[PDB]
């Protein structure tokens, strides 16, 4: 069945809008999503060291 | 004997699709709040601090003059 996105109604009424100043103005959103998830830096990476160590196969 | 293909006791257990982007909470204005806040310190230390700048500036200028002759 068709569930479509985007089709909404933005609130020009006050208290949406205010955010919507603050959201454009001060970039909460984009600092605090982007950066911070980025910040999630600290998860240990996935690498292997090909000489050393091989990846995974089958029989 | 038996067969062994795949398929367990049913279902796996549950599974979640659905999107989800919750929590920020902080956003009102009052993010505005807070940072106006800030400044109205910021505005508030740094008055003093150029006042007392100012007195050592005559200070200052107070050694000098009394040097000059
Ligand atoms: C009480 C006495 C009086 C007190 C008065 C006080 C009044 C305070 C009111 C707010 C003050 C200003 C707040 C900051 C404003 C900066 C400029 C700005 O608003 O830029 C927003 C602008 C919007 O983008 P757009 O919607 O495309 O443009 C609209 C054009 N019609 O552009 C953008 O949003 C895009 C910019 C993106 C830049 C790239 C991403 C940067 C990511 C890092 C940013 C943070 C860095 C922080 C600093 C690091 C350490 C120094």
């Amino acid at each position: 069945t068709y569930k479509y996105v985007n089709l909404r109604e933005p609130s020009m009424d006050m208290k949406s809008v205010t955010d919507r100043a603050a959201q454009t103005l001060l970039w909460t959103e984009l600092i605090r999503g982007l950066g911070m998830t980025l910040s999630y830096l600290f998860r240990e990476p996935a690498t292997i060291n090909y000489p050393f160590e091989k990846g995974p196969l089958s029989p | 004997k038996v067969k062994q293909d795949m398929p367990p006791v049913g279902g796996y257990g549950p599974i979640d699709y659905k999107r989800n982007l919750p929590r920020r909470g902080l956003s009102g204005y009052s993010m505005f709040a807070v940072g106006i806040g800030a400044l109205l310190f910021g505005y508030w230390s740094m008055m003093r601090w150029n006042r007392e700048r100012r007195r050592l500036q005559i200070e200052d200028f107070e050694a000098r003059i009394a040097l000059m002759p």
